[PDB]
């Protein structure tokens, strides 16, 4: 289970990462449509 | 590019959401074997 | 073509992790029952 | 137009699954520590 | 446990929702290649 | 809880499947954009 605790974190914090990256990626995608 | 990009970053994530997914899995089998 | 061929497989992607959820779910009300 | 349409649709259930996500590992520590 | 039902039928709604909307899209997007 | 078992394996399966194929498709569509 300490295991388990450290393995959700480090996959929460990438995956957290990954949305902020991909919500800056959508707002400059939806730009440059135009 | 920015779409190819944009995919990129989703699959990411896909991917990262299924280890999560496989981390509750096993935790839930083993809380379902400590209840047994 | 590529690009939609993509997001068909990550819309498929999300779908079947969408049931992975709904899978975990399940499981957590049945041990909470359990518990209670 | 209708590709970085989806991309939004996608990202957007992508959020929408980490939350639950979210919800689930809760669920299964709470379940844990009253098992514990 | 009663708020956690709650933000799950919440969550899972808007996730339905979403999947609904992105299967349509999906469909216009595969059409309009042609 | 056979069911439960049975039906995560399933879903297990196709996902790998679907991110191995998104995998293969995103590098020939990084290669394409050239």
């Amino acid at each position: 289970w300490m295991e388990w605790d450290r393995e959700i974190n480090n996959y929460t914090s990438l995956i957290h990462s990954l949305i902020e990256e991909a919500q800056n990626q959508q707002e400059k995608n939806e730009q440059e449509l135009l | 590019s920015g779409i190819v990009q944009q995919q990129n970053n989703l699959l990411r994530a896909i991917e990262a959401q299924q280890h999560l997914l496989q981390l509750t899995v096993w935790g839930i089998k083993q809380l379902q074997a400590r209840i047994l």
